């Protein structure tokens, strides 16, 4: 029962994770840092191409 | 014409070049766009892995 | 005078192109989608029609700006008139 | 004062070689040099 009582908490993490990508996308010409949650910025010289 | 004498223009050249690599540092590629779904793929697989293995 | 010469250019932009995104402007950005191209227009006769999304009006106003305070500096050298007007 | 540290990262960086304008300080300075002579001996 240890997945039944460890991951029930992956899964609702996973549920609310659904409630907050609804609210990211949002209108078309949203934002320039909500957008910058799922795609990915980084350190000095990371994207090499 | 045939100028002279030079002390002007050099040293407001380079006040310029505060400017330059002040807006230009501010764009967007394309590219980096598509490195973040990448990640956010082998994240969840492994999830579902650290799930399979809270199976086996 | 700082904040009044960077409150004349923040009107000259964000009127006659073209007022950007980024929410809390979002409604603000699509009052650029119509423009006020249709206010810029009337000046030239209608030719520059090509304004809808490569913006001429909003450009060539400052570009005919900076040729009309050039026209100053080279007037006392090039002053060729007579004692009367042209034709 | 913000014109420097949105581009701070960058200056110690490349700077190291980039920031020779003594070259171009001696050999501008030198060019002073000959035109204040030239005028001196008309």
């Amino acid at each position: 029962a240890e997945f039944l009582s460890l991951s029930k908490a992956r899964i609702e993490a996973y549920e609310k994770e659904l409630e907050k990508m609804k609210n990211i996308i949002p209108f078309d010409q949203m934002t320039i840092e909500d957008l910058n949650e799922v795609f990915p910025e980084t350190k000095l010289d990371k994207k090499k191409y | 014409d045939t100028s002279t004498w030079f002390i002007t223009i050099t040293s407001m050249i380079m006040t310029l070049f505060i400017l330059f690599q002040l807006k230009i540092s501010n764009y967007s590629y394309p590219a980096s766009p598509e490195s973040i779904e990448l990640k956010t793929q082998k994240h969840s697989t492994p999830w579902e892995m650290k799930w399979t293995k809270i199976y086996l | 005078a700082s904040v009044v010469p960077l409150k004349d250019r923040r009107l000259l932009e964000v009127k006659l192109g073209e007022l950007p995104s980024w929410i809390l402007m979002r409604d603000f950005t699509p009052s650029g989608i119509a423009g006020a191209f249709q206010r810029g227009y009337y000046r030239y006769y209608n030719k520059y029609v090509n304004v809808k999304k490569g913006s001429v009006a909003g450009l060539s106003m400052v570009l005919a700006a900076y040729v009309v305070f050039n026209y100053c500096r080279s007037y006392k050298e090039l002053k060729h008139e007579r004692l009367r007007k042209y034709h | 004062q913000f014109q420097f540290t949105g581009i701070k990262k960058y200056f110690n960086s490349y700077t190291l070689t980039g920031r020779m304008n003594c070259v171009l300080a001696t050999y501008g300075g030198i060019a002073l040099l000959v035109l204040y002579f030239k005028l001196r001996s008309k």
